[PDB]
């Protein structure tokens, strides 16, 4: 569980926001892309796994699960690629609530940014620093440090 | 443009 | 010291690799951009500061120190922007050695990637996971967790 | 292309 992340893809402004969630902390990383392709997903996972110790990724849909480019990135970076079936039905609800919260934040910053990619990064920043008590960014560092020790 | 990412 | 990062800009293949180094651990994040503008530098620092608790950034040159776009991102994200004057001459040496190491890694992977951006993320991943004993990715999490406690 | 980022 320190190594487990969930991919999540949401839409806004005719564009696609790809999100990775560190499940045990709620910490996120995200990017804006024109469309979700296996190549964009593969590159985003290579980036994530060079930055945090990613052991397992639950893919966001069957096309990224199937995609051989996504499988090649997971092989390269040492990630176990898994499906994202919510065997726990609470998983579904947690992701939907996250997407609605991110979109709310993005609307609160949206007029400070010309481009959507800035607004999304401002929303990642606000989400990860929000104290709910500890922030998501504090929780993920604590979890991983505990694991390393 | 009066934006953080476009000060113009 | 847990919060201090140094920007560093290096060139390859007619393109610019922008790097942020966490000084106490040697951990890095990096991106490829066409050229090093205040807008690209500002966006890169917004990204970094949403992912780690960035307190201080030593800018890589006087143009990004001066840039009002960079100062606006540092204001937005709560970052103290500082100069990168190597009052400790050891600093120039460490950065130069890091650029030569990264370029070495990039040439070791370069044929596995069509685009330079991929090879650079593969080199981030190799750099951060290399045990020298702990890796840089282990050191940065331990340092910051120690700080949070 | 026989590349991680371009399997073609
Ligand atoms: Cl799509
Ligand atoms: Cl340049």
């Amino acid at each position: 569980s320190p190594g487990i992340w969930q991919l999540d893809c949401t839409h806004l402004e005719g564009k696609v926001i790809l999100v990775a969630v560190h499940v045990a902390s709620g910490y996120i990383e995200a990017e804006v892309i024109p469309a979700e392709t296996g190549q964009e997903t593969a590159y985003f996972l290579l980036k994530l796994a060079g930055r945090w110790p990613v052991k397992t990724v639950h893919t966001d849909n069957g096309s990224n699960f199937t995609s051989t480019t996504v499988k090649a990135a997971c092989w390269w970076a040492g990630i176990k690629q898994e499906d994202g079936i919510p065997y726990n039905p609470q998983s579904q609800g947690v992701i939907e609530s996250m997407n609605k919260e991110l979109k709310k934040i993005i609307g609160q910053v949206r007029d400070q940014a010309e481009h959507l990619k800035t607004a999304v990064q401002m929303a990642v920043f606000i989400h990860n620093h929000k104290r709910k008590g500890y922030s998501a960014g504090e929780r993920i560092v604590d979890i991983i440090a505990t694991d390393i020790q | 443009s009066r934006k953080i990412d476009n000060l113009d």
